[PDB]
DNA sequence: AAAAGGCCTGCAGGCAAGTGCACAAACAATACTTAAATA
DNA sequence: TATTTAAGTATTGTTTGTGCACTTGCCTGCAGGCCTTTT
């Protein structure tokens, strides 16, 4: 019995992403709810978890980044060392083309994880996120 | 032991008796009272770093006498070991060191040391130009190392 | 003048010694390990390759590469009477399906010719190879770097290479090499065809941080490499860990990097490297013993004696007033072996064959060594309490060391690895002065103009006007100064005619404003929002 | 809404516009830079023990490297370092990076020569199927057992470049700069420049930063890039350059419709513009009138919008000074 | 003084002004292939 | 019978196009709130 109750076809994962990489991921996926209008308000320093997600920009993601990152740091080489990295595993991929993403054209940035994912992260990283979304 | 005694108040009348019983002059002893302007915003216990920032300033206003003469080095940690009512030197020189290191870098502090013309520059353009060859802040520099050789020497012998 | 053209080319020590032969010790056990690893490597993924003899010999054999890489390279068996042809294809090599077919077949065909000293592009190269090639055939198959390949285009070329089954004169396999997230691949393809993958697959794993077999092991290598010869204080200890940690992939080279770049800077301003080797004791200069007067361990130990020994007379004549009397005190205490390492070592091997502990740091260690607890490092096992007073270990507080050692109290080396990309331009931007020491009267009432226009830039909202901030800046300029200055050249006639414009203020303030905006866009700071419009632009870095 | 427009920009000419940043640039801050030059050109033997290790010497920090980077290239690393080794100073590969026009095919096939020929690697040459990732490699593979000396010295100019600053391009150099046997140098001006390396790329780059701040004004830089600046002053040659008919024709339009900056409300109606050209015996009818109107519509020298009012968005001040200089 | 008929005003009922802009296709000329002329 | 590459082939790369949108005023539509009386 103990096999004929389940597929098996498959052949969540604590991925090896790092502290920086986990904030980075997890701010990155602010805005597939969370359009500018309201971000400034829920995190100044004083439904769409279903559909598809909304396009950032960056220096926006460096904000929420720098935003909810637990003064502590301004040093931005790992940060975009680890956004190269996410990059390269087609977790926030751009709409735009593969080669000039990397100047300040028009581009847009977006995440490619569910949000199971998401929950593993937060928790492993003991950030919540239950909060930020709201309706 | 008055040092020990935190969680008081200088205001700028208090402050300017703290910085006018050593006599600074006139921009220094402004600068003091607007660092403890911005002090008491920032503050997490305030005697410290009061005694250190006044004792760093007082250090390099008068080094004209200071590195001419080694005993008023020990005279002023003397006369505000006193005047503080601490409990020895060892107190202050960790006050002085950790203070000094926190207010190395701000631009007042450069200031004072480069409008006196009394000696910075050299340690500027290889630290932010990133030279091999500047100190790495491990040892005591030769200048507040003789002055620390030469006081403890002539209180000694 | 010329240079507008693109890419035209131009045609035009006894510490260094020591560097030499001691960095060179480094890189060599660095290397082997390296070595050491790369044929791991090799041999495990050769070995997995083969000797799988599967009843269906129908479906080609998979090897995954968890976490590879992707640029493990990859050899084959020579295995004569049969052509072992290798077939690499890159995200980018793959636009569509036909044209990963004809490279692939060009790619195989060209291979199949090197060895073989007309042909179509397609399949049939396959069943026609035989008779072409005599020898039977089995290809592999290495995507590159999967993950960005668009899963569509692959599934439908696995499905296309399918229809290879029919001819039994050849066999296939292949050599995925994701970047991670099994799961990722497991969710894009067609389940119909994963079920045709998962015929005989192998999750091998192609990773340099696993458990630190190696990470620890090269930790371990380095702490031998610098044994009993200099010291690494508990911050740089802390820092390397620190540092480590937010560098998931590549850990191993970064360390080596930041061990190296560490040494350059000791091998290249230290003074006291000579000092190691009793050989150059008669290396000493008066002005060395001068500096040999400052170390920390110096004044902290005058302090101990002035305290323990209350008789001042012999501290007095052992100090200044002996030269060499003092440098034999100094040279006294030089031999300190410093077990710390010899225990580490101890502790190491122990708890690697004795208790045969595997998922844990020997640089946390190492530091906690440093620290003393070890205890509470140890204790997260809970097999080491019979042995914590064997493996026992107190940190000892040598003395001298502040010579011999190396750690980041001037942020040096931080600063020029790990540098605040954004955070140094700015303040480098705003301030200005720290480094910008006839005509240098404006200099000295006037900032530079990158400055000075940055932080007009600063109180800028999301959207800015163009002239907006024109006319902001022109009250910056003063025209006082811009006549004081234009007139200053009356050596040039045109300039001395440009001088005299009356409306000469407004146009080189635009002038110095088309300058500025311009030279600011690939800065990155300004971004021209709407090339073809220019009437407002955004400003895309903010301070912080 | 009424924002500040550049059209109410007091405009210059490219000859008093270039003269006057020659000016600048070569006299405002001079006394700096030279302190700044002289303080840190005691750097270079330090750069020279970096490189001794290989590390690619990135460069940041605000102004113009393209000078400072020649200069420290050209003049003091390769020749000395020459010499150093124990002939041809080794040639000096500056990589025009702020140049459009640099490809990785081209560049790579230069770069083949400059490199070892040892064997006829050309043999390896085949179909598009890219052999400069394959021959980079084999190259790899080659001087992996080779003696460690620099045998070329490349430099980039604005490693942000507009063409290497592409991911494949950029792919390609990391490949190339993981070789021991060159000196890796450049420098970019994007303040996002870690946004380009993955950790990947950083161990093939092995990257060591420095800044260098002397705040130059982008000369050849300022040349690749435009602005607007770089229309009314389009057409003002234009009409240097007509028919005494459209001369006359576009002055009647230009006071017609500066009578009333050249606002639209300040044009003219056709039906009026027809009766005046009709009037002084100029238009014989419409479809004359729009064809001597056209050849400047056709060039975009007047605005048309409603009335019919055909408005010139040249400014009043341009306009009065068309009549006062070129027309009368 | 409060509870029950009746009538007045705060919330928004709403939507065209309107710009951004993210979709598409040739796009201008890339990069490379394959037959020919000369030793 | 082979090095010349010149022309040609296959392919890249990019250009504005719009297709859709989604925004931000607008007075009126509506409805909770004020007036009145009786015990």
């Amino acid at each position: 019995i103990k096999l004929f109750l389940s597929t098996d076809d498959n052949l969540s994962q604590t991925y090896d992403l790092s502290i920086i990489s986990k904030y980075l991921l997890i701010a990155s996926y602010i805005c597939s709810y969370l359009e500018p209008r309201y971000d400034a308000s829920i995190f100044s320093r004083k439904n769409p978890r279903y559909l598809q997600p909304s396009l950032f920009a960056i220096e926006r993601l460096l904000a929420i980044f720098q935003a909810i990152f637990p003064s502590l740091m301004k040093a931005n080489i790992e940060v975009f060392q680890n956004l190269s990295e996410l990059h390269t595993l087609k977790l926030i991929a751009t709409t735009m083309n593969k080669n000039i993403d990397y100047l300040s054209p028009k581009v847009r940035w977006k995440v490619n994880v569910p949000w199971e994912i998401i929950k593993e992260i937060s928790e492993s990283v003991h950030f919540n996120i239950s909060d930020y979304f709201s309706d | 032991s008055l040092l020990v005694k935190k969680y008081c108040k200088m205001t700028t009348e208090e402050i300017i008796r703290l910085c006018n019983d050593f006599e600074l002059p006139r921009e220094v002893a402004y600068k003091i009272v607007d660092e403890y302007n911005i002090n008491a915003s920032r503050l997490v216990c305030p005697w410290q770093l009061v005694c250190g920032l006044v004792l760093n300033c007082t250090f390099i206003v008068f080094n004209e006498r200071r590195r001419k003469d080694p005993r008023i080095d020990h005279f002023i940690v003397s006369k505000m070991c006193s005047l503080m009512l601490t409990s020895k030197v060892d107190d202050v020189i960790e006050c002085v060191k950790l203070v000094k290191e926190l207010i190395i870098g701000e631009k007042w502090f450069r200031d004072l040391q480069i409008r006196y013309d009394d000696f910075r520059y050299d340690e500027i353009i290889f630290r932010k130009l990133g030279s091999m060859l500047q100190t790495t802040n491990i040892l005591v520099t030769d200048d507040q190392y003789n002055i620390w050789k030469k006081r403890i020497e002539m209180d000694l012998a | 003048a010329d240079a507008q053209r693109s890419h035209y080319t131009v045609y035009p020590e006894k510490r260094w010694e020591l560097y030499h032969q001691l960095h060179s010790h480094f890189h060599d056990q660095v290397d082997h390990i390296i070595d050491n690893i790369e044929a791991d490597l090799k041999a495990e993924i050769s070995d997995l390759l083969y000797s799988e003899t599967t009843q269906k010999r129908r479906c080609f054999n998979t090897i995954f590469l968890l976490g590879s890489d992707s640029t493990t390279k990859i050899e084959l068996k020579d295995e004569s009477s049969r052509y072992n042809v290798l077939i690499e294809l890159t995200p980018k090599e793959s636009p569509n399906v036909r044209m990963m077919l004809r490279r692939s077949m060009y790619k195989l065909y060209s291979a199949a010719d090197a060895e073989e000293h007309d042909v179509s592009y397609d399949l049939s190269l396959v069943e026609n190879f035989k008779r072409l090639f005599g020898k039977d055939l089995a290809m592999v198959f290495n995507f590159k770097d999967v993950d960005s390949i668009n899963f569509n285009t692959l599934d439908n070329f696995i499905i296309l290479l399918k229809s290879a089954f029919k001819y039994d004169h050849v066999k296939i396999s292949l050599i995925f090499n994701i970047n991670t997230n099994l799961s990722n691949i497991e969710k894009n393809l067609r389940q119909s065809t994963i079920r045709l993958l998962k015929r005989n697959y192998h999750k091998l794993d192609v990773s340099s941080n696993k458990g630190f077999k190696y990470g620890n092991q090269i930790f371990q290598s380095f702490l031998d490499t610098v044994d009993g010869k200099l010291n690494l204080s508990d911050r740089f200890v802390e820092f390397i860990l620190s540092k480590m940690a937010n560098n998931t992939n590549h850990n191993l080279q970064l360390l080596t990097k930041m061990l190296d770049y560490s040494l350059m800077s000791y091998f290249f301003q230290n003074a006291f490297s000579v000092f190691i080797d009793p050989v150059n004791v008669d290396f000493l200069n008066d002005d060395y013993l001068k500096i040999l007067s400052r170390c920390p361990t110096f004044m902290f130990f005058v302090e101990g004696l002035i305290k323990q020994h209350a008789p001042a007379d012999e501290i007095l004549s052992l100090l200044t007033n002996k030269n060499r009397g003092l440098e034999e005190f100094f040279v006294e205490f030089l031999v300190r072996e410093n077990p710390i390492n010899g225990h580490a070592k101890f502790v190491a091997r122990f708890l690697e064959e004795e208790l045969n502990i595997t998922n844990f740091n020997l640089i946390e260690l190492y530091h906690n060594l440093l620290i003393g607890k070890l205890d509470s490092y140890l204790d997260r096992w809970s097999a080491c309490k019979e042995y914590k007073d064997r493996l026992h270990f107190e940190p000892i507080d040598t003395i001298f060391q502040e010579l011999f050692t190396l750690d980041n109290r001037s942020g040096l080396l931080t600063q020029s690895i790990f540098p605040s990309y954004k955070s140094n331009i700015e303040d480098n931007l705003l301030s200005w002065e720290q480094v910008l020491p006839l005509s240098g009267d404006l200099d000295k009432i006037m900032a530079p103009v990158l400055g000075q226009l940055f932080k007009l830039y600063r109180e800028a909202n999301m959207t800015i006007n163009i002239y907006d901030f024109y006319i902001a800046f022109r009250e910056t300029l003063p025209k006082e100064e811009i006549l004081n200055f234009i007139r200053k050249d009356p050596s040039n006639t045109k300039l001395l005619e440009l001088a005299e414009t009356p409306d000469a203020f407004d146009k080189v303030a635009l002038i110095l404003f088309m300058q500025a905006i311009f030279a600011f866009e690939n800065m990155g700071l300004i971004k021209f929002q709407s090339t073809k419009s220019y009437d407002l632009v955004e400003k895309c870095v903010w301070r912080g | 809404k009424s924002r500040h427009t550049m059209s109410m920009a007091p405009d210059v000419t490219r000859e008093e516009f270039s003269l006057v940043s020659n000016f600048f640039n070569e006299n405002f801050q001079k006394r700096p830079r030279q302190k700044l030059f002289e303080i840190q050109k005691k750097m270079f033997p330090q750069y020279w023990f970096e490189l001794t290790q290989g590390f690619s010497l990135l460069f940041y920090g605000v102004g113009s490297k393209r000078n400072f980077l020649e200069e420290f290239a050209i003049d003091y690393l390769s020749p000395k370092i020459a010499y150093s080794q124990l002939v041809n100073s080794i040639p000096c590969l500056i990589l025009n990076g702020y140049n459009p026009s640099c490809n990785y095919r081209d560049v790579f096939k230069e770069i083949t020569d400059l490199l070892v020929p040892a064997e006829l690697t050309r043999s390896e040459t085949k179909y598009w199927g890219n052999h400069v990732i394959l021959q980079i490699q084999k190259m790899i593979d080659f001087y992996k057992n080779q003696p460690l000396d620099i045998k070329l010295i490349l430099v980039v100019h604005n490693l942000d470049g507009p063409s290497i600053r592409k991911n494949t391009f950029q792919t390609m150099l990391s490949f190339l700069s993981v070789i021991r046997q060159i000196a890796i140098v450049a420098s970019t001006d994007h303040i996002y420049a870690p946004l380009l390396w993955d950790n990947m790329k950083a161990q093939n780059y092995n990257f060591v930063f420095h800044d260098i701040s002397n705040f130059e004004p982008s000369t050849v830089e300022s040349t690749f890039q435009d602005v607007m600046k770089m229309g009314a002053e389009g057409a003002k040659y234009v009409l240097q350059s007509l028919t005494v008919n459209s001369k006359k024709m576009y002055k009647l339009l230009i006071e017609t419709q500066m009578q009333n900056r050249g606002t639209q409300r300040t044009g003219v109606e056709l039906k009026l513009f027809n009766h005046l050209c009709a009037a002084d015996f100029i238009a014989s009818n419409e479809i004359a009138l729009r064809s001597m109107l056209r050849e400047f519509i056709e060039h975009k020298m007047a605005n048309i919008t409603k009335m019919e009012i055909i408005w010139v968005p040249y400014t009043y001040a341009e306009l009065e000074k068309l009549l006062k200089t070129v027309l009368n």
